[PDB]
DNA sequence: AGCACAATTTAACACTTTTGTCAAGC
DNA sequence: GCTTGACAAAAGTGTTAAATTGTGCTATACT
């Protein structure tokens, strides 16, 4: 029984957003010469913020809450 | 698989060193000038040694072999540049073919006297040919490349300020940083929107799209009742009076006519038609005549 | 629209039948202008070929009333008629190189494969440019020159 | 922490050619932008912006991080959502 | 196909000798169905290779503005766009005198775009749009495949219809049914409007509609 | 349309543009209006690009138990 | 229970129609049309009622000029006209032509007729 | 008014009839169903064309090498094939 | 990416023809 | 019953000035 809990299955989606973000920090740091590079300028956080934005919106696990009575919710 | 076949075939051509690149570059420029020389002399009425002219025509044949040989050697360079632009809305092969188009121009504009390696100058054209292609093709609704620049530029300014402020910048700040009007960036953000598929999902989306142009069934009956009703209200008018109101509103032929046009058929001044209209319009406004037309609205 | 027809028959559509149906060739992969949101000329949705967007009105607007019907516009090339024709009119695309209909190639059984006696794995390698196929051969020249060619071949060998 | 565990296992990301110190640690939170009533009324999402606090050492912002309410629900675009639990092997 | 003799290839297939007790004769017999089919009729087998591709009318592949300002369009527009894009680039390559590797590669890409246009995914991976969803080709449209298959078992929606929840009608006769007044009113709406105009309750039909 | 302009000119109404686009109540529902929330363009508020005004109307219904309702 | 009569009752005489397919469209704020499936078409055929089945599938659903002239005849009180060609079938022919299949509807004479 | 008929001829020999503009002018060239440009048979040419020359490979070479530098290269090649003989 | 440049579209403002209108006279 | 000349507004038409759009181009080596 794995029982992926909300926070734990949230973290798994952050892994993909961070890993695919680190793939860009490898490539785009090489073309530009050194001393013009910082973790800030090269890191584009779009894949990280897109993953969490793409999770609640598109995931089957993220569900529209059903509440016509306190028990249903 | 299709892309695997292209890579297997281009991998056969052996890569060239610096000395092979310059020699082929010479043969191409020699072939071009030889081809142009032979064509210009007939225009100027000149003749050459028979044997030597033959030799020039072989320079034309050999120039093209150097051109094709130079393209086939660097076909690996095009793919290496096209691997980074995958997944952005264009198929890999299309990026490769559009890259090959840039490669073709790199060979045409290359300069062997500058002594720079060919991969240095070729990367510029090959990389620009791919990007320029995406601005012209990727979007279903095409956007000029100049607008694709500012769209991509505004996205970079938006992404830089998002990191700078800690919040997504507002239209005013995004415009102040980009030196444009605040309502201008709103219009830009409308253009950057991309369409959605009507065929996506129980029932497809297109099944819910109303037809707004098709008129209701009741009105096609009421309009014909209004048409027949106005026909009777025209009977109480004079024969020319009916003709004037018809021609004026274009009830008969569908197009309104100017006073001048209307009078021309009846042979009276355009002012006289303006006078006849005022009387028919007031006579049409008489209660006995217009009593029925109130309900139709 | 008699609502009563005896037969309904089909057949392979030749390139001429396709050119006959079409009201014009769509030349551009364009859908609609991004500002005006109106159909781009010579592309998809082009009113000059498929049909006018609005009833009895052309593109430029020099013909609006129903008085002009069955005529075309000199400036924009739009026939003035009901907008329903957009649903009834087809275009076409002239191909720079011939192309196979996937239904007769990948079908089960393969219609071209059974027609020319080409195995489906061999036929896939031709139309997708994975192999060469001999279209024609000259028998007289091969038989007459076979002597000298065998000599030069054995000499090189 | 979960984010720390994810950030620590990836930290540092070492470029093959030359070493790069990208190690991330001690992520920072800010108080929630608006209340659940404001987020549901204004159609925005209930979130607390999170920026990572970590060879240059320039602290970087990441994005609006959604938060869970006392009822155990998320407001995503003004709608109250619940994340079900998944059972795999 | 240009230099090909259907009758001469049929006579060769007409032979049932050459023992052919196994699949050797049935291969010639099974394929003869496709060879004899062209001979009987006047159709040319050249129809299998298209020199021109027809374009479906736009209203059947519409692009219309959705609710809230969004845009919507059929997949055919992108699949047609895939074809005309490569067909045009092929013209540019031919006029450029490009090597045969590039030209023949573009011809293969042109071949695959028309394949995807007619029946997408039949060979190789299908063309995928946003979210990695296979585009709907003309074959999917004709078969009625929405997710997997809806083979016209949805029929079509009809006018002058309605539904509601049912309750017991123990006092009814077998030929009777209890009909809600509102449901029967909207259902017979064109009928009541007529009789209402036959009498003087409403002057004209437009007035009876509001009544 | 030509037939509509005549009545318009006769009684004085004009071809003021326009196409009527109003948010009416859906067929088969009724109630009272409890509250309205309006988002305008004059005030600086947050809204989608180009949309000037956004107004949401909330209608409440007191539903008596009726034959056909499902009980359990 | 949440299922209530006010929400589950639907009735439609005439209403909007879809754009691509000219059939009525249910699921909007007003006047949803009921679906007549093939299973219902099978029952309608079992009874042997040819006209009732034809009315549902042509002038009640897909006849562009049919459903308007019926509403007209019903208002005037005249006989209901004979149905036309359903738009679903006309769309079917174009889908075949776009597939490079040349289809032709031939009468007893006047070889080929075009819908238009 | 509304009747006026004109015919256009394409490069491949096909003929096309376009009725239009009973009261107005007629163009000299028309994009037809064939996808090719048409030409009116009656009512002459009366339209010019700009006809800008498509930029070719010779234009890109001539704008870097002078005609003297090309002539010297051509001599280097021609003398090289003479050495083969 | 970004800029330069040419080519094409757009909007301008303008001066002229067309069209609707008033007052006076036939 | 009708026309005249004034005057205006509106509709066109030719001549210009932005803007919009399309194409070309970028040289450490880079396969
Ligand atoms: C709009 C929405 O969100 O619907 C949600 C969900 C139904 C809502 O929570 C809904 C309010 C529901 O809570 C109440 C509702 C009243 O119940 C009912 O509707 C009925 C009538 C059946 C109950 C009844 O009256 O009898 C009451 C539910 C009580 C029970 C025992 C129940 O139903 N259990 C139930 C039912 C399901 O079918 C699924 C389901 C699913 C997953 C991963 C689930 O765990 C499901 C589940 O547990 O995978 C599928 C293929 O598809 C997933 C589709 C949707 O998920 C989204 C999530 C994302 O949102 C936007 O993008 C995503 C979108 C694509 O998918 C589903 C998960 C799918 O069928
Ligand atoms: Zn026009």
């Amino acid at each position: 029984r794995r029982l992926r809990t909300v926070g734990e299955l949230i973290q798994n989606q952050i892994r993909v957003g961070l890993s695919r973000m680190e793939r860009v920090v490898r490539e785009r740091m090489t073309t530009q010469d050194v001393e013009a590079i910082t973790p800030q300028t090269l890191i584009n956080i779009r894949p990280v913020v897109a993953a969490i934005k793409e999770f609640f919106g598109t995931s089957q696990l993220s569900q529209f809450m059903d509440q016509n009575n306190p028990l249903s919710g | 698989d299709s892309v695997r076949a292209y890579l297997k075939q281009i991998g056969k051509v052996a890569l060239l060193n610096a000395e092979e690149e310059v020699e082929l570059a010479k043969r191409i420029e020699a072939g071009l000038y030889a081809t142009q020389k032979l064509a210009e002399l007939a225009e100027k009425g000149e003749k050459l040694p028979v044997q030597q002219r033959r030799d020039m025509q072989w320079i034309c044949r050999d120039g093209d072999r150097a051109k094709n040989h130079l393209l086939e050697a660097n076909l690996r360079l095009v793919v290496s540049l096209a691997k980074r632009y995958t997944g952005r809305g264009m198929a890999f092969l299309d990026l490769i073919q559009e890259g090959n188009l840039g490669l073709i121009r790199a060979v045409e504009k290359f300069d062997y006297t500058k002594g720079y390696k060919f991969s240095t100058y070729a990367t510029w054209w090959i990389r620009q040919a791919i990007t320029r292609a995406m601005a012209d093709q990727a979007r279903t609704i095409r956007i000029p490349v100049h607008m694709v620049e500012v769209i991509n530029k505004l996205g970079r300014i938006q992404r830089e300020l998002l990191q700078d402020l800690g919040r997504e910048p507002t239209p005013e700040e995004l415009a102040k940083e980009m030196d444009i009007t605040p309502e201008k960036v709103l219009e830009i953000q409308q253009y950057a929107r991309e369409p959605i598929s009507l065929d996506q999902t129980d029932s497809q989306l297109g099944d819910f799209i109303e037809d707004s142009e098709a008129v209701v069934a009741v009105d096609a009956v009421s309009f014909t009742l209004l048409q027949d009703q106005l026909q009777s209200v025209l009977e109480t008018l004079s024969e020319r009076e009916a003709g004037v109101v018809r021609l004026r509103f274009g009830l008969t032929d569908g197009q309104p006519r100017t006073l001048d046009e209307i009078g021309q058929v009846y042979g009276v001044t355009r002012e006289r038609i303006r006078q006849i209209e005022s009387k028919t319009m007031s006579k049409l406004r008489h209660p006995s005549r217009s009593q029925v037309l109130r309900d139709y609205l | 629209d008699v609502n009563f027809f005896d037969e309904l028959r089909i057949g392979l559509a030749t390139a001429d039948d396709i050119r006959n149906w079409s009201y014009g060739e769509v030349k551009k992969p364009e859908t609609i202008n991004y500002r005006t949101l109106k159909p781009e000329k010579d592309g998809l949705f082009c009113e000059k070929i498929f049909g006018p967007t609005r009833d009895w009105e052309c593109y430029c607007g020099k013909y609006k009333r129903v008085r002009f019907k069955g005529i075309i516009c000199e400036r924009c090339g739009v026939e003035v008629t009901r907008a329903k024709v957009r649903r009834e009119r087809m275009g076409h695309i002239e191909l720079a190189a011939p192309v196979t209909h996937i239904w007769y190639f990948k079908g089960v059984p393969s219609r071209l494969g059974y027609l020319l006696d080409l195995a489906p794995k061999d036929l896939e390698k031709i139309i997708y440019f994975a192999a060469y196929v001999i279209t024609s051969v000259d028998d007289e020249m091969r038989h007459n020159e076979l002597s000298t060619l065998e000599a030069e071949m054995a000499v090189e060998k | 922490g979960g984010l720390e565990e994810v950030l620590a296992e990836l930290s540092p990301i070492e470029d093959f050619s030359g070493s790069m110190s990208l190690s991330f640690s001690d992520p920072r939170f800010d108080e929630v932008k608006a209340s659940v009533d404001e987020c549901k009324d204004k159609d925005m999402t209930y979130a607390a912006p999170l920026f990572v606090t970590a060879i240059k050492s320039q602290t970087v912002f990441m994005g609006d991080f959604p938060m869970m309410t006392e009822k155990g629900t998320f407001i995503i675009n003004g709608t109250e959502r619940v994340v079900v639990s998944q059972l795999v092997r | 196909i240009e230099n090909f003799d259907i009758d001469a290839e049929a006579e060769s297939l007409r032979e049932v000798i050459r023992s052919g007790k196994g699949q050797k004769k049935l291969r010639a017999l099974k394929r003869l169905k496709v060879v004899a089919a062209f001979q009987q009729s006047g159709n040319s087998p050249m129809g299998m290779v298209l020199d021109a591709v027809p374009v479906i009318p736009p209203e059947l592949r519409p692009m219309v503005q959705l609710d809230g300002g969004r845009f919507a369009t059929s997949d055919l527009n992108d699949l047609y766009r895939r074809v005309i894009n490569r067909n045009n680039r092929l013209k540019r390559l031919i006029d450029l005198g490009a090597p045969e590797i590039i030209v023949n590669n573009e011809k293969r890409m042109l071949q695959e775009s028309v394949d995807a246009l007619f029946d997408n995914g039949r060979r190789g991976r299908p063309v995928t749009g946003p979210g990695n969803r296979p585009l709907k080709s003309l074959s999917d449209l004709l078969k009625g495949k929405q997710g997997r298959f809806r083979q016209n078992l949805l029929g079509k929606r009809v006018d002058y219809s309605g539904r509601s929840v049912i309750v017991v009608g123990p006092q009814l006769k077998l030929h009777q049914c209890g009909l809600p007044k509102l449901m029967a009113l909207e259902l017979f709406k064109p009928f009541v409007m007529k009789r209402l105009v036959d009498l003087n309750h409403a002057q004209n039909i437009k007035s009876a509609k509001r009544m | 349309t030509p037939e509509e302009r005549l009545l318009r000119a006769i009684f004085g109404e004009k071809a003021r543009e326009v196409r009527d686009t109003s948010l009416k109540v859906p067929h088969g529902e009724s109630g009272k209006v409890i509250g309205i929330r309006v988002f305008s363009r004059e005030d600086d508020d947050e809204l989608p690009a180009g949309v000037n005004e956004l107004v949401r109307v909330y209608v409440a219904q007191k539903r008596k138990i009726s034959d056909g309702d499902k009980l359990a | 229970l949440h299922h209530l009569v006010d929400d589950k009752i639907h009735a439609r005489s005439t209403g909007p129609y879809s754009m691509i397919t000219q059939q009525p469209l249910g699921g909007k704020a007003q006047f949803g049309g009921q679906r007549f499936g093939e299973m219902e078409c099978w029952a309608m055929q079992a009874y042997g009622a040819a006209y009732t089945l034809q009315e549902l599938l042509t002038i009640k659903s897909d006849d562009t000029v049919g459903r308007v002239k019926v509403y007209e005849a019903i208002v005037k009180g005249e006989n209901i006209p004979e149905p036309g060609i359903p738009e679903s079938f006309k769309v079917l022919l174009k889908e075949l032509q776009s597939l490079c299949l040349n289809v032709e509807v031939l009468s007893s004479d006047g070889a080929a007729i075009e819908m238009r | 008014a509304p009747r006026q008929v004109a015919r256009y001829r394409t490069d491949n020999g096909e003929e096309f009839d376009v009725p239009f503009a009973d009261d107005a002018e007629i163009p000299g060239t028309w994009l037809c169903r064939n996808g090719l440009e048409g030409t009116l048979i009656e009512g002459d040419v009366p339209e010019p064309k700009k006809v800008k020359p498509p930029r070719t490979h010779w234009d890109m070479l001539l704008e870097r090498r002078s005609v003297e530098e090309l002539e010297e290269l051509l001599k280097e090649r021609l003398d090289l094939i003479k050495a083969k003989r």
